[PDB]
């Protein structure tokens, strides 16, 4: 599809998340308030273990197997969550008897399953993932569409639907493995993260980077050697994209976590091992995690000795701007 | 031209990322974020918000921006939502039904001047009160209902105690009414210990100093019954029962000492330690037991350089050569002895040993220092084989987290309402603060007791009590509400009086004068003013509180933004201006600057500011006032003949303070923390605070406090003069508390599980939980957890609908099972609003009030009324319930 210029490039950092969905409302909040769009959220954060959003998605299908684009399922709305509604008018302000509940009776939800996580008490375990379209160097989305709606913009590598060219095929939504493209059943058109591409073209980070509260979130363009992202991804190598064996070649990356506590024996005293288990991990990024970890670990021990480390001074960001793109506006 | 392909159709997308106007916006909710934010308009419609980001950053350590929260970047949704009050509304059936009639302001007004003017001339004009809660979150809005009450006669509300944020043990202490590091401070720390603290839930803006701080070498432990979201980054875990925190603590200490891990100099220079204690009546040594003449108030330590008895300087009948102007948030001003005062020179006060010393009458006493009979007490009771079996955490663990804390320095302590919400948690903190004495990191930047609740800290205070009080707050009345609630509501607390007598020692405390009692005479409450507070919907006793109190006020007058739960009970409701429709200040004490709101639109439809509110109230009162014959009346308490005539110029200052503007600068102006600084600057930028409280304000570095004493050997503002861990009061005998030690959880509720309800991400208390987007992301309304080891026996479902009851009430929520939770408990996010999916109740239902008698006490030397400085914490972390399945609606999964 040729190249992009420059890709736009995120980094995800697991060691700080704090799963407060901030990033989930300021972007709904920017693009998704529109007609048949209140299912869909753009960018969302799932606990893991989960089941994520829309559940079980990680089994849906999609990508590429061996460079053969694959064709996955398409999620029924009841996977995505039919999104609760409510009558405050009635008891509020018109009499009505009977308690303001949710319609649909609850049975699923984009954050159901919220701090559940998997392991029995003392060594219950869970954290965050933030996840978004990927905008991908070989995007699936793109290859499936019938109808050339879906493009990779030849300035920052961002992947967008053309909302006149679609004519709701979902052959997109179908072969997306992050199950990223939302199908509007309003318009009959997909909808699904553009990059924030207005704000990148002011030279202003994405909301879900601007907007992060935990401070967890790097973006720039991979090709600048003193962005955060290329140091996290190319120099140090501690960033790693999620599924990389659904094949797209994500540009959204995810630093692991190494904070945690160790798994509890059963005389109340720790083993070595940490609560979150390594073979989650490998599941999610696969084998390099270890290395990874490895890599994290060696430099927070320094930082405790009271000795340097550029790497993790480049995690701890003590200014916005060594993260990201500027977030003022 | 240089576009590319598609950028003609593109300029869909660049279109809804537009605005034409942008203000300055805050959310003046109890949040302790008080977050910069941006306000973005488009053809007079509010788009969206994003927090400003424009803090100014500190040198070496992370910048305090972003800030924001999931419920603040939906903030605008209560602006055009459905929850809007637009038009004053007048019940037209029961409390409580949500049928009205919409009224004129006018009529509104009238109706509560009528009602007001007539209770004080028929009862008195005690029996109106104005509740509005943390003064920080919006001063100018808490100042317009406390000024009307000002000079009506009407009397005010405590906050800080009956929530349980005030640090109960922190002020018995210090003397303090409370004081805390801002949050920048956490990244100077090599060691923090979070208990009882939650911040990835309840901290949302400031947690990433945490994360941050451990990437650069801190470590982190977190103490919680549950493997709670915020333990997921932290380097270790430790789990006790519920309420068994201070056995933790005591054991600690004891390790601490027995392996001498202590800063002695600390102990003897800035701490009651080695004050020494009559082994024969077990009070202080006092001059007035040597010396003829000589004061209660003055005592001894061992000086063992001269092997002779010596008085410390700086107690409480030790008086500075120029007294100082009373401080509100101190015992009494400390700050008017000289720098040095208290520095131990060539002193060497004894710790351990036993002294004989002639009595004035003749009589030879053996005294300890407070530590030698502290230091026994331990070994004896507090090893940590003893806490072990308490609070089943493993005494190697113990013993572990005893010698980390006392060797990494600094090291500090962060709590919060898991260790603050308990009936003894005064004794609880009491032992936190013993061990930050012990390890000598307080007033030390990234050490001390660090304490984190609401957002009760306005460091421009006095700015503050200039605008709300003007004739001064000794001239105005206060209840304390945990006392208030009590009695009114007429609360069972299921403590028998013969373990203690409740009635008793409340009852002595008011007609001894310790604590207020209003109304006076025994007279009802009649009126009730409610704003910028749910105080129906969180307040504890709830069930009494609707079947008692609730019924002998006259008139409920409700001013807010939305329908809450009090409005949806109350007789008058009133619209106030959103936020992005009003100005305002709007402080914290997790950081040191000034945050604001201003108008982006007028005030929608016919909303009113609150600061406006009570303005046009007062002209209705003045009109009222006239009809009635009745324009003014003596008021013998203060000698203070009022003048309801002149009620509006009142509010005022004869027009000066006619506008909101000109009420916020006031404020801003008469105070020293905040005087140079103009609105017009607030609106441009978030500005530094230009002093603060007990430390210097330093340029650059973190806010730490208590460094006025610590460093610069001011004396603390207790009875003597130091931190002091010997409180030897008669109701600190008789509750077993004279010295820090571990007082066991109240279990008067005779139900097997205990009852958390702590604070959820997902709602700011009872504001947020209603918004449509924020329960589409959690399961569409309140939730309690449970752990599967008690939910499966009992037949209890993931989802299912669960019942939760003891003698006070009843509660029907939807369950959560999880794994983290500690079986044995149940976890219900406090106060959901009662409208909500809820099939009965709330979690007030299954809550007395109860009142811990040393909170009771008011006539020890720091310890004396005042509000919020001193007063009943609302507790409510002893609370149990039974649970069982509800089997009216058992729905299928899929
Ligand atoms: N079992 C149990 N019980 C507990 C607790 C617990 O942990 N467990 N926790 C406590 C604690 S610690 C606190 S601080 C209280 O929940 C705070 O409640 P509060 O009424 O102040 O906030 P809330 O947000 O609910 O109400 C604020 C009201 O003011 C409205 N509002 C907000 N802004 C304004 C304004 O500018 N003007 C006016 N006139 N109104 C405004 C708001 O809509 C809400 O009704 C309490 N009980
Ligand atoms: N998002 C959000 N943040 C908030 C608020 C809000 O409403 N929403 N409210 C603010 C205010 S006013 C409050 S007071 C604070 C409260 O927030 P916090 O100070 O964090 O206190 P809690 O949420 O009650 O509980 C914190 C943790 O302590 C645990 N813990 C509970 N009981 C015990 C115990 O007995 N011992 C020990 N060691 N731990 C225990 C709880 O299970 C819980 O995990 O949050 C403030 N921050
Ligand atoms: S905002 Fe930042 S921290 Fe909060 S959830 Fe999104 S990514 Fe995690
Ligand atoms: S994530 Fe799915 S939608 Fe976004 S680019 Fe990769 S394939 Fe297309
Ligand atoms: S990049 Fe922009 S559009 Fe994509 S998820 Fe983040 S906020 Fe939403
Ligand atoms: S609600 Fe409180 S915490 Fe959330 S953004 Fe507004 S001020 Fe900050
Ligand atoms: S496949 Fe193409 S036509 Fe639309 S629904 Fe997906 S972009
Ligand atoms: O204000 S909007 O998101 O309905
Ligand atoms: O139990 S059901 O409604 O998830
Ligand atoms: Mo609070
Ligand atoms: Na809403
Ligand atoms: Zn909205």
């Amino acid at each position: 599809m040729k190249a992009p210029r420059r890709q736009l490039t995120y980094v995800t950092d697991l060691n700080k998340c704090i799963g407060c969905q901030t990033c989930t409302v300021a972007c709904k909040k920017l693009w998704t308030t529109g007609p048949g769009q209140d299912f869909m959220y753009w960018r969302n954060v799932e606990t893991a273990p989960g089941l994520g959003y829309p559940r079980n998605w990680q089994t849906k299908g999609g990508g590429y197997k061996n460079g053969e684009l694959q064709k996955g399922k398409i999620p029924p709305m009841i996977d995505y969550g039919i999104p609760f509604e409510f009558d405050y008018a009635g008891r509020l302000f018109e009499g009505k008897p009977g308690r303001v509940r949710p319609s649909p009776t609850p049975r699923s939800a984009p954050n159901w399953d919220e701090d559940q996580g998997a392991g029995e008490y003392p060594n219950n375990s869970f954290f965050y993932l933030p996840r978004m379209c990927n905008h991908c160097t070989k995007p699936a989305c793109l290859e499936a569409c019938p109808n050339e709606a879906i493009y990779k913009r030849e300035q920052d590598g961002i992947v967008v639907i053309h909302q006149d060219k679609c004519k709701g095929a979902q052959a997109c939504v179908q072969s997306c493995p992050y199950a990223k493209p939302y199908f509007n059943p309003l318009t009959n058109k997909a909808n699904k993260c553009i990059g924030c591409f207005p704000r990148i073209e002011q030279g202003v980070a994405p909301a879900c980077v601007a907007q992060c509260v935990g401070r967890a979130m790097h973006v720039g363009f991979v090709d600048d050697v003193n962005s955060s992202v290329y140091k996290l991804i190319k120099q140090y190598k501690v960033a790693l994209p999620l599924h990389p064996e659904f094949g797209t070649e994500p540009n959204v990356f995810y630093v692991p976590p190494v904070l945690g506590p160790r798994i509890e024996m059963a005389n109340g005293e720790p083993s070595t091992d940490p609560k979150i288990p390594l073979a989650q991990l490998e599941g999610l990024f696969g084998k390099q995690v270890r290395d990874v970890l490895a890599i994290l670990q060696s430099e927070r021990e320094k930082k405790m000795k009271g000795l340097a480390s550029d790497l993790m001074d480049v995690l701890i960001g003590r200014r916005s701007t060594d993260m990201m793109i500027s977030p003022l506006t | 031209s240089g576009a590319f392909e598609y950028s003609g159709w593109e300029n869909f997308h660049r279109t809804q990322w537009s605005w034409d106007k942008k203000t300055r916006g805050a959310h003046l909710v109890n949040c302790t974020g008080a977050c910069p934010h941006f306000v973005y308009s488009k053809d007079g419609v509010v788009m969206r918000e994003e927090q400003s980001k424009d803090i100014a950053p500190m040198p070496n350590i992370p910048e305090y921006n972003p800030r924001g929260c999931n419920k603040g970047e939906c903030g605008h949704d209560y602006m055009y939502g459905p929850h809007r009050i637009k038009y004053p509304l007048i019940r037209v059936g029961e409390r409580g039904e949500g049928k009205w009639r919409r009224a004129t302001w006018e009529e509104a007004l009238d109706m509560i001047a009528d009602k007001c003017v007539d209770t004080i001339k028929n009862h008195a004009p005690d029996c109106i009160s104005v509740y509005s809660p943390v003064p920080a979150v919006s001063p100018v809005s808490f100042s317009a209902g406390h000024r009307f009450a000002h000079y009506i006669g009407a009397h005010a509300h405590t906050f800080y105690d009956w929530y349980g944020d005030h640090p109960t043990g922190q002020t018995q202490t210090c003397g303090v009414q409370g004081d805390t590091c801002e949050t920048a401070d956490w990244f100077n720390s090599k060691y923090i210990i979070l208990w009882g603290s939650n911040p990835t839930q309840t901290r949302i803006p400031d947690a990433h100093f945490l994360s941050e701080a451990q990437l650069n070498g801190a470590k982190i432990v977190s103490i919680s019954p549950d493997y709670n979201s915020s333990t997921i980054k932290v380097d270790k875990w430790i789990h006790p029962q519920p309420g068994t925190d201070g056995a933790l603590a005591m054991a600690m200490a004891h390790v601490i000492i027995k392996e001498k891990l202590y800063d002695a100099h600390s102990l003897k220079e800035q701490t009651d330690l080695s004050y020494l204690v009559r082994s024969d009546t077990k009070r202080f040594l006092r001059e007035a037991d040597v010396v003829a003449g000589g004061s209660k108030d003055k005592f001894y330590f061992w000086n063992a350089k001269t092997g002779k008895p010596v008085i410390p300087k700086g107690s409480w009948g030790d008086q500075p050569e120029k007294k100082g102007s009373p401080v509100g948030f101190l015992g009494r001003n400390t700050f008017a002895f000289p720098k040095g005062y208290i520095d131990l020179g060539d002193l060497d006060p004894a710790l351990e040993g036993k002294f004989n010393m002639q009595l004035l009458d003749g009589k030879t006493v053996e005294v300890r220092p407070v530590f030698e009979i502290l230091k026994s007490r331990l070994m004896a009771d507090n090893t940590p084989e003893k806490a072990a079996k308490i609070t089943g955490v493993t005494a190697k663990a113990i013993t572990e987290l005893a010698r980390e804390f006392a060797t990494a320095k600094p090291s500090m302590i962060i709590c919060g309402g898991g260790t603050q919400h308990w009936y003894y948690s005064d004794v609880l903190l009491r032992a936190m603060h013993l061990l930050t004495a012990l390890t000598g990191t307080e007033g030390t930047n990234g050490g001390g007791m660090n304490h984190y609740i609401g957002q009760w800290k306005p460091a421009f205070v006095a700015g503050l009590v200039a605008l709300a009080f003007p004739e001064g707050v000794n001239k105005q009345r206060f209840c304390q509400t945990t006392i208030w609630t009590y009695i009114h509501a007429e609360v069972n607390d299921e403590i028998i009086s013969s373990d203690i007598d409740t009635e008793k020692y409340l009852r002595d405390s008011i007609t001894t004068g310790q604590m207020p009692n209003m109304p006076e005479q025994g007279r009802d409450p009649k009126v009730f003013f409610v704003y910028r507070g749910n105080w129906l919907n969180q307040a504890k006793g709830q069930k009494y509180v609707l079947e008692n109190l609730w019924p002998k006020l006259e008139l409920i007058v409700d001013i807010n933004i939305r329908m809450d739960s009090t409005a949806l009970y109350s007789d008058v409701v009133l619209p106030s201006a959103h936020w992005y429709e009003k100005l305002d200040l709007n402080v914290t004490s997790e950081h040191s600057y000034i945050n604001m709101t201003e108008p982006a639109i007028k005030p929608m439809w016919e909303s009113k500011t609150d600061w406006q509110i009570f303005l046009a109230l007062a002209k209705r009162v003045e009109m009222a006032a006239k009809r009635k014959k009745y324009e003014k009346f003596n008021d013998e308490k203060f000698k203070w003949v009022r003048d309801l005539s002149n009620l509006w110029n009142q509010m005022t200052m004869d027009g000066k303070l006619a506008e909101d503007e000109a009420a916020a600068q006031y404020i801003l102006d008469n105070a020293p923390q905040s005087k140079g600084i103009t609105i017009q600057m607030l609106r441009e930028k978030p500005q530094r605070f230009k002093s603060n409280w007990t430390s210097p304000l330093k340029e650059g570095v973190p806010y730490t406090p208590f460094q006025y004493f610590v460093v610069d050997k001011k004396p603390w503002p207790t009875l003597t003069g130091r931190q002091q861990f010997y409180l030897d009061h008669d109701t600190f005998f008789d509750m077993g508390v004279e010295l820090p030690t571990y007082k066991a959880p109240i279990d008067a509720d005779k139900y097997p599980f205990r009852f958390n309800s702590p604070h959820s991400r997902h709602s700011v208390h009872s504001t947020f939980k209603d918004n449509v987007l924020m329960l589409r992301l959690q399961r569409g309304g309140p939730s309690i957890e449970m752990s599967p080891l008690d939910a499966k026996p009992l037949g209890i479902k993931d989802n299912d609908w669960v019942e939760a009851w003891n003698n006070h009430g009843k509660v029907i929520c939807r369950v959560k099972i999880r794994n983290g939770e500690q079986r044995g408990r149940v976890s219900m996010w406090h106060c959901p609003e009662l409208y909500m999916d809820l099939l009965t109740g709330g979690s007030q239902s299954v809550c007395p009030v109860r009142i811990n008698p040393t909170n009771l006490v008011g006539n020890y030397g720091h310890l004396f009324f005042r509000p919020n400085y001193y007063g009943p914490a609302g507790s409510q972390r002893d609370v149990r319930v039974n649970v069982k399945r509800y089997i009216g609606a058992t729905p299928i999964s899929f």
